[PDB]
RNA sequence: UUUUUACUUAUUCAAUGAAGCGGGGCUGGACUUGCGUCCAACUUCUGGAGUUAAGG
RNA sequence: ACUCGUGCCCCGUGUGGCGAAAGGGAAGCCGGUUAAUAUUCCGGCACCUGGAUGUGGGUUUUGCGCGGCAACGCAACUGAA
């Protein structure tokens, strides 16, 4: 059906001190609350402050593909949960009341190991085989020293990305450090894969860019005013 | 333990991390209130080793006074 | 010695401004998009009197760019500006007397 | 990946309220109604200028709580004496007392009542 | 080593309802010849009105 | 918006209290009456505020009155943000 003749247009012209201004996105200028200014500032001043090489290395994290191959290693040793531990206690109740000897039912357990201080002795005591540290922990202190324990006592380690991953995989919340010993014989084979993939593909390339400082970036219009002064300049 | 290696870290105060770290925290703990409830001990080896559990009925609170 | 009467009127008391009868201060708009590209027109609804103050006040109406109100300014009266005037501020302003520029 | 916002403003957002659920009443026993039609209504006054506007008037003057109301006074004159009232004017005597003159209706007897009800003649 | 002037994130000041800041690109132009650059974004006759969008 | 309180949808720049018996402010007059109160009681005659729903009247049925040149009038004679 044609429209009616009495359909027309009414455009309205936005222009300075001819039309109210419409109802637009002001998302970029909104006054937020102070938990959240503080939250961005403080992004903000680790990205324009120095960061010693120290804590700067923990912004080179773990290639998506190289994780997912490390998680999909570590989801078959993730430690038991409740109800695993009390059927292995039911059943070696029931084999101590036969009489058979507790460690006869059940087996040695191969887990992935997780505390910070249970792996940092681990580790101390070359018995860790791959360590994963979280790249969040809060207090970085406790974890700073980290790759540098690892590369002194010949370990391989990789700072990957996620606490809260590396909780839900131990069944936590949080883990901030992650470590493999042992493995059964049937994925040696794949703890050596991902071994020798973490070692070739994170700590050859990272070997260079751990050892120098955290960017002094500056923001967004300042990088312009730079960029139009050497272009002006040139 | 990684309680003696933040022990002995937080020894080295002139140092380039530890200066960095004190520098940021210092201008975060302005921008907050006076006196504020704090998640966890930033040191927590020194909290831990002045009495502090993790467990409930341990509460942090971080103030700032006059100098 | 005592306090004298130089440093007594420093503490207020009896010594604070008279307020009552000053309607509101003499200032400008809030310098906005507007001011600042180009221009925005403003009518002059009254000349008054604000008691201590030797020069007259003058009230001027703009429309609100944002919104459908409409906001009313003190301004500093110039001489020769009178009611019903149409007053303009901005940087594309007419270089007239009461313009603000 | 953000919302838009067309207002400059950030207000707190409406979260979920709940009303007390309580696993334990503060106090056992919620107290009686204080303040009944006995406390209410005390005596009724019998001075002569009392006795004479219940023949000129047909209003019964009573003393009452301190802290009974119009409301409170009315009620319990209907209930101690099946009396029903068309206004009742209250004032504090100087003696910290409450007076209430209660007008009766026109088709009831003041004389008759208070001598039936109110032992006074 | 001493002085000078550069950076912005410490720190300090000011404004606002924290609305249009900084880069561009679409158009409109005006200035120039190895077709190349600069500017701008629509309100000034009138003591009216302007909001809860028309349209594609 | 549901049998049922709890399901949603819009607006937002603000977001306290106390402070006047002479400032601001809804509405009561006359006559009579007591030993002592009265613009408070009694008689007559009124007014204001708030809440409810009626009778009549008015207006309309694709709609929300009519008149006067006009100043305006008439008993009403829809009206969110
Ligand atoms: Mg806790
Ligand atoms: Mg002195
Ligand atoms: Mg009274
Ligand atoms: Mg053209
Ligand atoms: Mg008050
Ligand atoms: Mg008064
Ligand atoms: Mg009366
Ligand atoms: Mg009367
Ligand atoms: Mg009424
Ligand atoms: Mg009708």
């Amino acid at each position: 059906a044609p429209k009616n003749p009495l359909l027309e247009k009414r455009p309205r012209n936005f222009g300075i001190g001819q039309d109210i201004q419409p109802k637009r996105n002001l998302s970029r200028m909104v006054k937020w609350p102070e938990y959240i200014r503080l939250q961005r500032q403080k992004k903000i001043l680790r990205m324009r402050l120095k960061v010693p090489p120290a804590i700067a290395q923990f912004q080179y994290t773990l290639d998506k593909n190289l994780a997912a191959q490390a998680f999909k290693l570590l989801n078959k040793y993730r430690p038991e949960t409740k109800q695993e531990k009390k059927e292995r206690l039911l059943r070696e109740a029931t084999a101590i009341k036969e009489g058979k000897k507790k460690e006869d039912v059940s087996k040695k357990p191969y887990t992935v190991k997780y505390g910070l201080n249970h792996v940092v002795g681990l580790i101390e005591n070359k018995k860790a085989s791959l360590v994963l540290i979280a790249n969040d922990v809060d207090p970085i202190e406790l974890v700073v020293f980290l790759p540098a324990l690892c590369r002194k006592m010949g370990i391989p380690y990789a700072i990957i990305k996620g606490k809260a991953r590396l909780g839900t995989l131990v069944h936590k919340k949080t883990a901030a450090v992650v470590a493999i010993t042992e493995v059964r014989s049937e994925d040696k084979n794949e703890l050596a894969k991902l071994i020798s993939a973490v070692k070739e593909g994170y700590l050859e390339k990272v070997e260079d860019t751990r050892k120098r400082w955290g960017g002094g970036i500056m923001g967004f219009k300042a990088q312009k005013r730079e960029e139009k002064r050497k272009k002006s300049l040139e | 333990g990684a309680l003696k290696y933040l022990e002995e870290l937080s020894k080295k105060k002139q140092s380039d991390v530890v200066r960095f770290l004190l520098r940021v925290r210092c201008w975060e703990y302005r921008q907050l209130n006076v006196i504020h409830r704090a998640s966890r001990p930033s040191r927590p080896d020194k909290a831990r080793r002045l009495g502090y559990k993790a467990k409930q009925g341990y509460v942090i609170y971080r103030v700032r006074v006059r100098r | 010695g005592r306090v004298i009467r130089n440093q007594r009127k420093g503490r207020g008391s009896v010594f604070t401004a008279h307020t009552r009868l000053r309607k509101a201060p003499a200032k400008f708009r809030p310098l906005d998009y507007a001011e600042r590209h180009g221009y925005i027109r403003g009518i002059v609804k009254e000349i008054i009197h604000d008691p201590g103050r030797g020069a007259p006040l003058a009230r001027v109406v703009f429309r609100s760019p944002y919104k459908y109100k409409q906001i009313t300014e003190t301004f500093i009266a110039n001489e020769g500006m009178y009611t019903g005037q149409f007053i303009y501020a901005g940087k594309n302003a007419a270089l007239t007397v009461g313009n603000i520029l | 990946k953000t919302k838009v916002r067309k207002s400059t403003t950030f207000h707190r957002p409406k979260t979920l309220v709940l009303s007390r659920a309580p696993k334990y009443p503060r106090k056992s026993i919620p107290h009686e109604p204080r303040l009944d039609e006995h406390k209410i209504i005390i005596h009724p006054l019998n001075t002569e200028g009392a006795l004479k506007k219940i023949e000129e008037q047909n209003t019964l003057v009573f003393i009452v709580d301190v802290k009974a109301n119009k409301a409170q006074i009315k009620q319990a004159l209907k209930k101690l004496y099946d009396i029903d009232t068309v206004k009742i004017n209250t004032l504090i005597r100087p003696d910290g007392t409450k007076k209430a003159f209660a007008r009766l209706t026109p088709d009831v007897d003041a004389l008759d009542i208070a001598a039936t009800k109110l032992g006074l003649v």
